């Protein structure tokens, strides 16, 4: 499970789609100094799962607000593919994540 | 954990965060990050980790949540009960936070 | 250049009071006047010196011929019985993916136990129109994720991609110059992104 | 009652402010560009308005939070941690107009749909009054300096008094200030964040001595 | 003048270590010094030679007199046992219709299982407070709309007619000059509409 | 009740608000005011009372809650089919509100 963290990033596209038949949502993290963070949360089958509903309320928050956000992918078995988003973290207002 | 529960004063919630709940999968960690509002860029009240745990069964928002999100855009001065126990946030140990309201004035906030 | 209800998106009885039931809604002149087997299907099923009400006219059927008479906005719900659609067809088509881009959500549309949609124009012209339902469709479990979004760029004006599968077909919207199918996604794009 | 003085937070010191007071951006007087942000707008900068709030209180809060801000830049590493912030008390007169009064004229006039429901919230959330075209010197009457030692937690308040201050018995006009319906797209209300804040008012107190970031008060008026 | 939480709100087996289990709160002694018959319950249920927490001060065993010594918010919750009382009251008013109008909302405040409440303001005095739970009350199911709009008000200054059952008591406020009730509506104020 | 479904054009919500559902429990009301622009403060259109259904046991937003605060938010003219039933609201009857649609010129809503 290789994680990483990405601190102040600024979420640049933001999407809800469907990956054959099940919900899907990504971001994309970007720092100007660099490439782009994409990770999405994927609706595990297991209707249960809230978190994906509040993550994607969550992730649609740090959209609106503009704020640099600190998050937390793992990663995907096959590159140019977005890992999966585990943790997300809204940086003060108006500065930055310590 | 902490012996018994602090209680810190003119704090403003600075950051918010969701995580996956460590242990129980039906429940995840919404964690933040408060300040003593003025106090020094080095004292141990400039920097307090907190963490609740939020029910993911239950549908919509608790009233944490709620206020949680209100006093963060705005960034209202609030009296927090922090601990005993301790969650793990961001590597470091965080306090539960399990009460929280907003300060009036130099009355119930000093 | 109208959408026109095929014959099968009509009620069998008509209803009182000009509240055509929920998940259904009135027909108008425009959208009457120009369907051959909707006027025949009345001539060959209006009798008597009777009238009934459109959204925005009249029909007088039976004796009387059947003229369509222009009106008013729900000004014959007056009488005895008004024309009823039914908004939802289950077109059969298949499930494949299309997308219009750079459209901006607009015209919202929401109704009692049904559906809400909105259409996405581009350019001032109207594209497509999508819709979402917590109560029927096939993707009644992407409601809750799409009424976000969709309420997100709705106030924000922002351009978007906006994804429908046709298997479903909508005549929520009076006089469409647009087709209305089911919403199936939303992206907040970079340019030829990946996400989009 | 028209209040007679006014406050205004500003990053400018005395020494100018007392020499040559506020001048409005520029011409665009139109009440629903100013209140809706648009006018202030980076880029779009053109409101004949000084904002300015007849609640000491209100910039009192705004300033003690700029400063936290810059505490926790400084525990980010992107600051130094200290902070000079400063209140002016403004003498009000009849160029001094409320944004509220006429906000609802302006919606009064053109009609509900020309309006934007929170942009009106705003205008009373904040007592903006709306000085038209310039905020003169002989006109600013005293102002508190305020400077915060981020790492120390030093607080340390000072006032001073401009000798170029005219005194005069006035308050603000009673009437609402009019104008033309606005011509242009407006998405919605400009608001700065934590707290909450007209991005006239953010913006105006700027200077030279990073981009603000404005967002929709729609947006996050309501929870997702 | 505050409001005195009833005697009978007293948790027995009180909170630990300033931990009162979820839905109680920490007396305060400004509480227990306006309560004559909770003062005198003390007194009787109190062992020899105890010290107890209070969200104030502390309160020493019948042997030390039976006194109520003030303390630093948080101060006394060093010691084991802390007095806590139950947020909710039954108040056996009927469950009418009550409501105030101009009204702002603020001080928000959320225990853990428990209410999330607010301080409806009326041009600077505390006129009423209102609270809702998902988790308990008899509007327990109304929660999730109010919230919504609770939150709405609170960020925009936006003037409201607030309704409330005087059916349920709320004593989670400490110390408050104002009656908490159970919120069971909310309108925003609408003047040329007899709003407000 | 009133006798048929009326249809009103240029509406403007100006309020909304929430109640419970006075014959029951398991649902409440969303209401509001709607006003017709161009009509004097004097006429009857000048301030529509209208109320709509929530059921309780089905948690979330319906989607004419949606578009009530969109459009709200935004001041968007609308088209409503309010009736024929009557709900009261702030003491008085007010129109059960059963479609709107938002206005797109003078063409649909006249």
């Amino acid at each position: 499970l290789p994680t990483h963290l990405y601190k102040n990033f600024t979420v640049q596209e933001l999407a809800l789609k469907l990956k054959g038949k099940n919900q899907e949502f990504c971001l994309t993290a970007f720092m100007s100094g660099r490439s782009l963070v994409r990770a999405c949360l994927s609706d595990a089958g297991h209707e249960h799962d809230t978190w994906f509903d509040t993550m994607l309320g969550f992730a649609i928050s740090a959209y609106a607000l503009k704020s640099r956000i600190a998050l937390t992918v793992e990663d995907s078995p096959y590159p140019g593919t977005p890992g999966d988003l585990l943790e997300l973290q809204i940086c003060p207002l108006n500065g930055y994540c310590e | 954990d902490v012996p018994y529960v602090l209680v810190k004063t003119n704090m403003v919630v600075t950051s918010v965060a969701m995580k996956p709940y460590e242990v129980t999968p039906t429940r995840m960690l919404v964690c933040g990050i408060a300040a003593k509002l003025g106090a020094a860029a080095s004292s141990p009240d400039a920097h307090v980790p907190f963490c609740f745990g939020k029910d993911l069964k239950r549908p919509g928002s608790s009233p944490m949540e709620v206020m949680l999100r209100a006093v963060f855009m705005q960034q209202r001065p609030l009296r927090m009960f922090l601990g005993p126990k301790q969650l793990t946030f961001e590597g470091k140990p965080a306090l539960e936070l399990i009460r929280m309201v907003e300060c009036s004035g130099k009355q119930d906030c000093p | 250049g109208i959408v026109i209800p095929p014959q099968e998106q009509i009620t069998q009885h008509g209803s009182p009071y000009g509240r055509c039931a929920n998940k259904t809604r009135a027909l108008t002149v425009a959208e009457l006047r120009g369907s051959g087997d909707l006027q025949e299907y009345l001539r060959h099923v209006t009798r008597g010196w009777s009238i009934f009400a459109l959204y925005d006219g009249t029909y007088l059927g039976g004796e009387y011929g059947g003229v369509i008479k222009d009106g008013t906005p729900g000004g014959a719900f007056d009488l005895k019985t008004t024309f009823c659609i039914m908004t939802t067809r289950n077109t059969g088509q298949p499930a494949t993916d299309h997308y219009y881009s750079n459209v901006t959500a607009t015209r919202l549309l929401s109704s009692t136990n049904s559906r809400l949609c909105a259409v996405f124009v581009r350019s001032g012209q109207p594209v497509i129109g999508a819709c979402t339902s917590p109560y029927d469709g096939k993707y009644w479990s992407m409601y809750s994720r799409l009424r976000k979004m969709l309420y997100l760029i709705y106030v924000a004006g922002i351009s978007v991609r906006v994804h429908v599968s046709k298997e479903e077909q909508y005549y929520d919207y009076e006089d469409a110059t647009f087709e209305t199918y089911a919403l199936t996604g939303i992206s907040i794009c970079n340019p030829g992104s990946s996400l989009c | 009652d028209p209040p007679a003085t006014v406050y205004r937070y500003d990053s400018r010191p005395p020494e100018d402010v007392f020499q040559n007071g506020f001048t409005a951006w520029g011409n665009n007087d139109n009440v629903l560009e100013h209140l809706t942000g648009r006018s202030c707008q980076v880029g779009s900068s053109n409101s004949a308005f000084v904002s300015t709030s007849s609640s000491r209180r209100y910039t009192e809060v705004y300033l003690e939070h700029r400063m936290q801000e810059a505490v926790e830049a400084e525990r980010a590493g992107r600051g130094t941690g200290h902070f000079i912030g400063y209140i002016y008390e403004v003498r009000a007169d009849n160029n001094f107009y409320g944004a509220a009064s006429s906000y609802f004229e302006y919606v009064d006039t053109y009609g509900d749909n020309a309006g934007r429901i929170l942009a009106g919230a705003l205008a009373t959330y904040q007592s903006e009054y709306l000085a038209h075209r310039r905020i003169p010197p002989e006109n600013i009457r005293r102002v508190t300096r305020v400077y915060h030692n981020g790492i120390t937690g030093e607080t340390t308040t000072t006032e001073y008094s401009n000798a170029r201050y005219v005194s005069q018995q006035t308050r603000a006009n009673p009437n609402p200030y009019t104008s033309r319906r606005s011509v242009a797209s407006i998405v919605g209300t400009l608001v700065r964040m934590a707290p909450v804040v007209g991005a006239c008012m953010a913006r105006q107190a700027e200077s030279s001595e990073e981009a603000m970031v404005l967002v929709y008060y729609e947006s996050i008026a309501y929870s997702f | 003048g505050i409001v005195i939480p009833p005697k009978a709100l007293f948790t027995q087996q009180g909170g630990a270590y300033g931990r009162c289990p979820n839905g109680t709160r920490a007396l305060t002694v400004a509480e227990l010094r306006g309560n004559a018959e909770l003062q005198t319950y003390l007194r009787q249920i109190t062992p020899g030679w105890s010290i107890y927490g209070l969200y104030d001060g502390t309160y020493l065993g019948q042997a030390y007199g039976g006194i109520i010594k003030d303390a630093p918010p948080g101060a006394g919750f060093i010691y084991r046992e802390t007095f806590c009382i139950t947020t909710i009251y039954k108040t056996g008013q009927p469950a009418a219709d009550h409501y105030y109008s101009k009204v702002t909302a603020t001080r928000l405040l959320a225990s853990t299982n428990s209410r999330l409440c607010a301080v409806f303001v009326r041009d600077g005095q505390s006129v009423i407070g209102a609270c809702a739970s998902p988790y308990e009350g008899r509007y327990r199911d109304m929660y999730d709309a109010l919230r919504r709009l609770l939150y709405m008000i609170y960020m925009s200054g936006l003037a409201v007619r607030v309704h409330v059952s005087k059916e349920e008591q709320y004593y989670d406020y400490e110390d408050a000059t104002f009656q908490t009730y159970a919120l069971t509506g909310i309108s925003l104020c609408n003047p040329a509409a007899s709003i407000c």
